[PDB]
């Protein structure tokens, strides 16, 4: 119910809270690109990318039972260690994981921050699968969207 | 119960109006979920519309089983989680950020 | 000028850019309807009582400048130096970055329909309004007067559109929104003195009336019934224009605005909705050019004194315009508009002008017991300076009380650095001090090509 | 020579300098082209803004059935003056719109309901 579920630290009306927050507070999530990476018969991984912002969401969802991710084999570019923004298992935020071995259970999200200039819109291999509505770039200096892409 | 090219004639075309966007219900439709049922829900979303238009996603609704026992109890936060990353509009049935 | 020329003249003097801003300000501190329309009917008494005493002050003395001899006659030099040196740098700069920056308000709003611009649009076109002005009146003295009766006929025009128009609404059955006007309400002292800061700003020239209006044809009976009609009677026009705003919006439609008038416009004149940011616009600019003809007149009279620097109210050879005045009021309104942000430049400029409102009518008290036999034609009831000054202690302490923000410090220490200047260049005058400002002003006045005016006190 | 508070007739004797006379007139000139880059760069910047989003773009939609959200008249059914009790827990959920299914009057109820009175609210 509505009311235990208010003082639940680790209860579904609390992440329903910090995920509609974080929508609205970012403009990654609410406005900017959307790239995905090849099928899986496990998981599913796609990106948020906004062109003048220098950091990308990683969302990380598995859909199958308890596996392992190599995230180093599809995105070039990381570190050896990803801090998480963002867990359906609450316990896990802010903590730190591995980008070679990644333990996923069945039924766990993850979404990484990574601060990078490499964006997968501007990766001609890439580009075939990445989608936008109302393009628009960011200028950190004016602070102020512009089309001039 | 439409086909995936019919749906997408709802958001018109680039010199006539219509609807600003057909309810998109297709991950209600799913009674098992996995990794290639999902990314062929997904993809065939942004693959079919037209460019520039504006996606949304539902999860549920009053004509389809509830999540939590249409999928199990450990696919309610992973679903909140696809729906409010995914770009375009969330639409959430009432109930479903409790998992009733 | 007879008596009906007489009020037209206050009437067109008070109506400014104030009435286009302040409604979103009052209603965002009193959050109902009901209060929302006393304290614009409570901020035109303190307007009107406040320019009965004004007229005493200026039948009594009889001197040019502003409030500057009326000080000097009650207290003394310090807080008529004081005086001059706070209308110098704070309180006639930001006077012209309020008008500025609600001019691209105006301009900005038709263009960015459901979304608010982003600053840098509205500070950049602001800082080109000024700029635009500051040459314009420093080149070409009689120019800015022929434009001036086409600006302030723009200004009567745009109220009485929105008068009528909302006296029409009104009887077609749209009073849904005063239907519960009392619920919901602030009496805190901190809601209400800010409340009465917006409000008063749009009543800003009551100060001003005293030496435009004395060349009548019956003074000392004309001048104070000028004022019991002519005050009263555009606070009637302010609150019809409140009325005309809560006829099409909602109270929480209103707060959610950027400029107030272009949204009353969008939603009665739907085929001519462009006029409101046009007409608006108009007279908004010709508030900031009217500001550039009084620069110079208390900076001249300051300075006979000691109490000011002569390089400034010095008079350009060619193109005869007080031009170091016009350069440095447009240099320091440019430097307040980068921080910026109506409803934080109109708490500033407030708090150091009612403290020196407060301190000018309790000086009609001290001169009752200290400086009689001295002539009065005009004498109010003496209730009225005693209220006038016990409200001008309640706008300046309970904004420094209850809700303390960064710019009562700012100009608390803007306001006491002049203190320090009085001790060091007029009352201990050392032998380092003509030597700063002579060669100063010998240089300023080859590259400017400005002489003293050839003149005498008037 | 230039004492302090020269007349017009010692000025002119050295105000036509060259020390004098182009940091008077670059720093005019660099004002009135001040002005005109200030108005080019206000153009520019509205030229070049994105149209901004609708409120349908911004924010999740909320979808409720009225009947089983909220019963104030102690009925058994859910009316609409018990989703108006209910909006701070919507507005704590950062939802943007309120999606409310049929509540005309009706003889059907399902089935896509069937229709009494398109202008009319359900008594219930
Ligand atoms: C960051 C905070 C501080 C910022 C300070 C920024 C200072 C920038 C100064 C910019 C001045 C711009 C002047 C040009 C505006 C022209 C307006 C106009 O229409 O003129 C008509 C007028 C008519 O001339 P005509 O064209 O010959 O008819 O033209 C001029 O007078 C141009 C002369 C320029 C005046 C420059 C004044 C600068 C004074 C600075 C004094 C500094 C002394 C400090 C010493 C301290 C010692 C302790
Ligand atoms: C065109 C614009 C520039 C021209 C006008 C400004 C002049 C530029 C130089 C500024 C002053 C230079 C240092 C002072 C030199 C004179 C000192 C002296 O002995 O006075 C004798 C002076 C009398 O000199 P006399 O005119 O030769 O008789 O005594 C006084 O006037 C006392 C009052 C002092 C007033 C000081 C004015 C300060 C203006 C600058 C304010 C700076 C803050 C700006 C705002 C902060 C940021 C928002
Ligand atoms: C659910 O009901 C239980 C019991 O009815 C509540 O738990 C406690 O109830 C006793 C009364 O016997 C109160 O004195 C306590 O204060 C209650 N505990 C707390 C922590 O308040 C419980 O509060 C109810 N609500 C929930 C679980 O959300
Ligand atoms: C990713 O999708 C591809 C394409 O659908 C899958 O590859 C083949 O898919 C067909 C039917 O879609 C199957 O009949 C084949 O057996 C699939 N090939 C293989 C080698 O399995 C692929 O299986 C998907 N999953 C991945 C790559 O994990």
């Amino acid at each position: 119910n509505v009311d235990v579920q208010k003082t639940q630290p680790r209860s579904a009306l609390k992440l329903y809270q910090d995920l509609s927050l974080l929508h609205a507070n970012e403009l990654l999530l609410n406005r900017g690109w959307f790239c995905h990476l090849r099928n899986d018969s496990h998981y599913v991984v796609y990106t948020r990318e906004l062109d003048g912002i220098d950091r990308i969401f990683i969302v990380v969802l598995n859909f199958g039972e308890s596996t392992l991710l190599n995230l180093h084999n599809m995105i070039s570019g990381l570190p050896a260690k990803m801090r998480i923004r963002l867990s359906t298992n609450s316990a896990d935020k802010g903590s730190k994981v591995d980008t070679s071995g990644i333990f996923l259970d069945k039924g766990e999200g993850l979404i990484f921050e990574h601060n990078t200039k490499n964006l997968l819109h501007r990766q001609t291999a890439f580009r075939d699968r990445c989608f936008v509505s109302n393009r628009a770039c960011y200028s950190s200096v004016l602070n102020i969207l512009y089309t001039s892409c | 119960a439409e086909s995936i090219d019919r749906t997408v004639m709802y958001y018109g075309l680039p010199f006539i109006q219509e609807a600003d966007f057909p309810f998109n219900n297709y991950l209600s439709m799913l009674d098992t979920v996995s990794g290639n049922s999902v990314y062929e829900v997904i993809t065939s979303w942004m693959e079919n519309m037209p460019e520039g238009k504006w996606p949304n996603w539902m999860i549920g609704g009053p004509d389809s089983s509830r999540l939590t026992s249409r999928l199990g109890n450990q696919y309610v936060n992973v679903m909140n989680m696809l729906l409010f990353t995914l770009p375009g509009t969330p639409i959430t049935y009432y109930g479903e950020e409790i998992g009733m | 000028l007879g008596l009906i020329s007489g009020i037209s003249i206050i009437v067109g003097t008070i109506i400014g850019s104030g009435i286009f801003v302040s409604p979103k300000s009052v209603l965002s501190n009193t959050e109902a309807v009901g209060p929302c329309l006393i304290i614009w009917a409570a901020c035109g008494v303190l307007a009107t009582l406040g320019a009965l005493c004004f007229a005493e002050l200026g039948t009594m003395i009889t001197k040019s400048g502003g409030e500057y001899p009326y000080l000097m006659e009650a207290y003394g030099p310090i807080p008529a130096y004081l005086f001059s040196w706070a209308s110098l740098i704070v309180i006639k700069p930001t006077s012209f970055a309020i008008i500025c920056l609600s001019f691209s308000e105006y301009v900005c709003a038709p263009f960015y329909v459901g979304c608010k611009p982003p600053q840098i649009v509205v500070k950049c076109l602001a800082a080109a309004a000024i700029l635009f002005i500051s040459t314009v009146n420093s080149l070409s003295v009689r120019l800015g007067s022929y434009v001036q009766n086409i600006f302030t006929a723009a200004k009567l025009v745009i109220v009485a559109i929105i008068i009528i128009s909302g006296l029409v609404l009104l009887a077609q059955g749209n009073t849904k929104n005063f239907d519960n006007s009392f619920e919901g309400a602030q009496l805190s002292v901190g809601a209400i003195s800010l409340a009465f800061y917006n409000g008063l700003w749009a009543y800003d020239g009551w100060n001003q009336l005293n030496y435009i209006t004395e060349e009548l044809r019956n003074p000392y009976r004309n001048l104070p019934l000028a004022i019991i009609i002519g005050i009263p009677l555009v606070t009637a026009c302010y609150i019809l224009m409140n009325v005309s705003y809560f006829t099409v919006m909602t109270a929480t439609e209103l707060l959610q605005s950027q400029a107030v008038a272009v949204t009353f416009g969008d939603r009665v004149l739907y085929p001519a909705s462009w006029i409101v940011p046009l007409f608006v616009a108009f007279s908004t600019i010709g508030a900031a050019n009217g500001t550039c003809f009084t620069a110079g007149r208390l900076i001249y009279v300051a300075g006979r004194e000691g109490h000011m620097l002569k390089v400034l109210s010095y008079i350009s050879v060619r193109r005869l315009t007080p031009a170091p005045a016009i350069i440095f009021y447009g240099i320091i309104a440019t430097i307040y508009i980068i921080p910026g942000d109506i409803n934080s430049l109109v708490n500033y400029f407030s708090f150091a002008a009612w403290l020196f409102y407060g301190l000018t009518i309790l000086g009609l008290i001290v001169m009752r017991f200290t400086r009689k036999e001295l002539e009065r034609p005009i004498k109010v009831p003496v209730v009225i300076p005693v209220l006038m000054t016990l409200i001008s202690v309640f706008l300046v302490l309970a904004p420094i009380i209850s809700k303390p923000t960064w710019e009562y410090l700012y100009c608390v220490l803007f306001i006491l650095s002049g203190l320090l200047f009085y001790f060091l260049f007029v009352h201990y005058k050392f032998g380092w001090a003509q030597k700063i400002s002579k060669p100063i002003t010998m240089h300023l006045q080859m590259l400017m090509e400005v002489v003293p005016p050839e003149e005498d006190p008037e | 020579q230039p004492y302090a508070g020269m007349p017009k007739e010692v000025l002119f004797q050295f105000s036509g300098q060259a020390r004098y006379r182009i940091p008077r007139e670059i720093l005019f000139w660099l004002t009135v082209a001040s002005v005109l880059v200030l108005i080019a760069a206000t153009i520019a910047i509205i030229a070049l803004s994105p149209k901004c989003l609708d409120w349908w773009q911004e924010g999740p939609m909320y979808q409720i059935y009225p009947r089983s959200f909220k019963d104030s008249n102690k009925d058994g059914n859910g009316d609409l003056k018990g989703i108006q009790d209910k909006l701070d827990y919507i507005t704590a959920l950062n939802i943007k719109t309120v999606w409310i299914t049929s509540f005309y009057k009706s003889s059907l109820k399902d089935f896509r309901y069937g229709v009494e009175d398109f202008r009319e609210v359900d008594p219930i």
